[PDB]
């Protein structure tokens, strides 16, 4: 098959920076490849055929270039509507293979997240399950660090995360972390605490809860 | 306008077979080549197979070489595809998309895409949701603004809607995507950043709705203490 | 309204030079005092027949040039836009209204069939000629300063060429196109006719004087004498006949006839 | 072309107003073939049309062959159909290297391109050629030969002919005039092309 080693795997770049997406080949596919734009929940839309052809409909603000076995592409203009994940895809022999995608985001400047944790409620409790959530909300970069202590014991494996995808407004994420244990080890321990380290944060912030609000 | 409606995706043990559909209006099936690419959650893209009009240049992708048939119809103009031994690997969306392979060497591409149809391998029964609330800390003095929400544990299959006080208060409002858990049914929670000072004398309900299920919950928060 | 276009309307006949000479030649020409339709605003379809003849005092932004126009047949079309002239043979569909200014008048260029690209030139009198001879459109046009609204230029002036396309489409009709801004501007028309004309070549080579062969006894001794000065006399310049009103056809009458009844009947 | 059209959408380029040099392609090695009905290839740098279309398209070895007038098959019945009467030139050439199953034919097939003669694909192009449509506009290439003064010479300045001495000369041609002729109708001077000057002959 055809292989695209396509770099980097992820850019950060501000409104109106000039983006380049580099997709390698194999063998000498000339300007048989393909580029789609895809976002969160929605089918992907033609960006560059033929390597050079824009499609109709499409903002001129979109280019493309490169061929043979290398691709160039070009973006003018970042617009906020522009937020994506882009697919370079091989299309000469038997088109089969697409490309591993790379995110591209706004760039902006680094926010502090606003850390919270919330305990689990009495009406889910009567259900006999005990769900302990900590929220990250409008952080920036998405690098972010989460530590669950129980008991001043690091935690690792009993929690699980979530992550949102960029918004439309502020092109900031939101973060979700959820703590899972039962009722009965719940009436067992008395910490409950998620720490989380960013990079808006000199030093990583702590917040803690004592079940029965002591 | 071209259209490329899809359907007939659904619940399938795995091991099973399903038929899924792609009715096309606007343009001229019988002379165009026809496509199926699929993506696995949270994957990239991976092509399925292709009919090119004729009953028997049909092509595939190695990972489905041999397991899946493809087909389309003249007269009412729509597409199928035939799905047999299925994987836990085989979960994904799958896409219909168009193919002007004929004489456009241009357009090569695939000029709409249409929706996709989402197909789950799993041998897991249809289940409704349950809702819990997320209560907050009273004695929260880190800030100005406190954050609640809504649980939803435990639907099959997708999607939801959220909404809050039939509409009257919408500020603020944050929906997150569904998550799988281990026990193999999924969990989504929806959260509103709200200031602090209202959470004790306006009433906070948030409204879930799921459309499979036409199920429909609101629940108050209150302050513990 | 008319107004009579005095000596204007005199272009190279032939791009070739010559100098210090009388040269007679016959083509499409201006009449001298013919009588030229004067437009003020209004701009409807006027005919082309065998050539037209234009001239304006930047209101005025292009021609169309067409046969049926409204995208069933071809139609040349010439626009100056951004100081570069934009000449097309497109089936453009036609406003019932054409008007200019991005742009509407130049709207709807597909199945386009010749385009061509050129450098545009224009109390200024611009003076244009249009005429399609043998499928070649021969476009001539000068420039220069006028000081008068009310009427032509007293002056004289021969007009050079500048475009020749070899485009081949049976123009009948043409309308032209001002600027329109939401200032009405003037300009005249003039029609040709297959008239000869004696045309002076200074020893510059540039046409410095020309008497119509038709205008007048006077210019017609002048012609067959190839000179602009007569010496006194008597001289024989053209031969008067009168022609025929119309055709009768005599032949014997009722004669014997044909029994046609005694078969059809 | 960086990528020739398809069969079942050959292209079809209308070319027109501009000088077209054939000797190269002529002369070029890389087709396959060259054949041209009606005329000649070495006297079309003579000739003039009015308008020449050029068609390109993909096919395959085994139909290579059927690219003529009064030709049948499946391409020449429901694809690419050449006209019974006069046609250009069909060149073509082997692209073994480029398209040898995204490349189909005209109730559908494709091509087996299997990349290990008969079988292989070839670019063809046609060149029809309008001589009546309408006034000629396409010439072939003619080429210019040096100037040679103060010598008898048999001349030919843009058609016309002649022989005679050709002379540095002050006679001021206005910048749209070619030839000057004397008076008695008979040329006096002419303006030289490439380099814009008067030559008294
Ligand atoms: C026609 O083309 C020739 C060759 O390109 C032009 O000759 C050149 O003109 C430039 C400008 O004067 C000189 O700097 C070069 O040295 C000339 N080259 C030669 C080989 O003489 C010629 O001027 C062109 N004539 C035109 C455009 O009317």
């Amino acid at each position: 098959d055809i292989q695209m080693t396509q770099s980097p795997s992820s850019l950060s770049a501000s409104v109106g920076d000039r983006v380049t997406i580099t997709c390698q080949a194999s063998q000498d596919i000339s300007n048989y490849l393909n580029w789609y734009q895809q976002k969160p929940g929605k089918a992907p839309k033609l960006l560059i055929y033929d390597a050079s052809n824009l499609e109709t409909g499409v903002p001129s603000r979109f280019s493309g270039s490169g061929s043979g076995t290398d691709f160039t592409f070009t973006i003018s203009s970042l617009q906020p509507e522009d937020i994506a994940t882009y697919y370079c895809q091989q299309h000469d022999a038997l088109p089969w293979t697409f490309g591993q995608g790379t995110k591209v985001e706004i760039k902006r400047t680094v926010a502090a997240p606003s850390v919270f944790i919330f305990p689990p409620s009495d009406e889910q409790l009567k259900s006999g399950t005990a769900s302990v959530v900590c929220l990250l909300n409008n952080f920036y970069p998405r690098e972010a660090k989460v530590q669950w202590k129980v008991d001043n014991a690091l935690q690792s494996g009993n929690s699980q995360e979530s992550v949102t995808e960029q918004d439309s407004k502020d092109s900031t994420y939101s973060l979700s972390s959820t703590l899972t244990l039962s009722k009965a080890d719940y009436e067992k321990h008395k910490v409950y605490a998620c720490e989380v380290t960013h990079q808006g944060l000199s030093s990583p912030v702590t917040k803690s809860f004592n079940r029965g609000e002591c | 306008e071209v259209q490329l409606v899809e359907s007939g995706g659904g619940l399938v043990q795995p091991g099973g077979s399903l038929r899924l559909s792609c009715a096309a209006s606007g343009f001229t099936f019988s002379s165009y080549a026809m496509h199926w690419v699929r993506q696995a959650p949270g994957k990239g893209l991976e092509w399925v197979s292709a009919i090119w009009g004729s009953g028997s240049n049909t092509y595939y992708a190695d990972s489905v070489k041999g397991r899946f048939t493809i087909s389309r119809d003249n007269s009412k103009n729509t597409l199928y595809l035939q799905m047999n031994s299925l994987r836990a690997e085989d979960t994904a969306v799958y896409y219909c998309a168009r193919g002007r392979d004929l004489a456009a060497f241009t357009k090569t591409a695939f000029d709409v895409w249409g929706q996709g149809t989402l197909v789950t391998v799993s041998s897991a029964s249809t289940k409704g949701p349950s809702v819990f609330p997320l209560a907050p800390s009273s004695k929260s003095t880190s800030g100005g603004t406190a954050a609640l929400g809504c649980l939803v544990k435990d639907y099959f299959p997708e999607p939801v809607t959220v909404s809050w006080n039939s509409g009257a208060l919408t500020s603020g409002v944050h929906t997150f995507p569904a998550v799988l858990q281990s026990s193999g049914l999924y969990s989504l929670s929806s959260v509103v950043t709200v200031p602090s000072s209202s959470l004790g004398t306006q009433t906070y309900i948030c409204n879930v709705n799921h459309k499979p299920s036409n199920t429909k919950v609101d629940k108050r928060v209150e302050p513990k203490s | 309204a008319y107004t009579n276009s005095f000596t204007r309307g005199v272009y190279y006949p032939d791009k070739v030079f010559r100098s210090s000479v009388l040269h007679s030649t016959q083509d499409l020409f201006l009449p001298f005092f013919s009588n030229v339709t004067w437009f003020h605003f209004d701009n409807p379809v006027l005919p082309f027949n065998d050539g037209v003849y234009f001239a304006s005092t930047n209101i005025i932004r292009g021609w169309i040039f067409g046969t049926t126009l409204d995208s069933k047949t071809q139609s040349l079309l010439i626009v100056n836009n951004a100081t570069n002239v934009v000449i097309k043979v497109c089936e453009f569909q036609f406003c019932n209204d054409p008007f200019l200014g991005e742009f509407r008048v130049y709207s709807s260029a597909n199945n386009c069939t010749f385009e061509y690209v050129s450098q545009p030139f224009l109390k200024n009198l611009r003076e244009f000629v249009f005429k399609n001879i043998d499928g070649y459109f021969k476009i001539y046009s000068k420039h220069t300063p006028i000081n008068l609204v009310r009427d032509l230029p007293q002056g004289f002036s021969a007009l050079e060429p500048l475009v020749d396309l070899p485009i081949g489409i049976n123009i009948t009709r043409f309308q032209t196109l001002l600027a329109l801004h939401r200032g009405a501007a003037a300009y005249y028309v003039g029609y040709l006719q297959p008239r000869t004309f004696l045309l002076k070549y200074n020893e510059n080579g540039t046409i410095t004087d020309a008497v119509d062969c038709a205008l007048d006894p006077l210019s017609e001794t002048k012609c067959t004498l190839k000179s602009f000065t007569v010496e006194k006399g008597i001289y024989q310049t053209s031969n008067f006949r009168v022609q025929p009103t119309e055709s009768i056809v005599r032949f014997p009458n009722i004669t014997n006839l044909c029994p046609f009844g005694e078969v059809f009947n | 072309a960086t990528r020739f059209a398809s069969v079942y959408a050959w292209n079809r380029k209308r070319i027109s107003n501009c000088v077209a040099d054939y000797s190269v392609l002529y002369n070029s090695a890389s087709f396959s073939t060259f054949k041209c009905y009606g005329v000649s290839p070495t006297k079309l740098n003579d000739l003039c049309f009015t308008n020449v279309y050029a068609d390109s398209f993909v096919i395959r070895g085994d139909e290579v062959r059927q690219i003529a007038p009064g030709q049948t098959g499946k391409i020449a019945d429901y694809n690419y159909k050449l006209p019974d009467d006069f046609t250009g030139c069909v060149i073509a050439w082997n692209s073994n290297n480029l398209d040898s199953y995204n490349y189909l034919y005209r109730p559908l097939q494709s091509y087996g391109f299997q990349p290990t003669v008969g079988y292989q694909p070839y670019r063809v192009v046609v060149l029809s050629f309008e001589l009546l449509h309408a006034p000629a506009t396409v010439c072939g290439p003619k080429k210019s030969t040096n100037l040679v003064k103060n010598k008898c010479v048999n001349f030919n300045f843009n058609g016309l002919t002649g022989t005679g001495v050709l002379t540095e000369s002050n006679k001021k041609f206005l910048p749209f005039q070619q030839f000057g002729r004397d008076i008695a109708d008979t040329t006096d001077a002419v303006r030289d092309p490439q380099t814009l000057e008067i030559l008294d002959i």
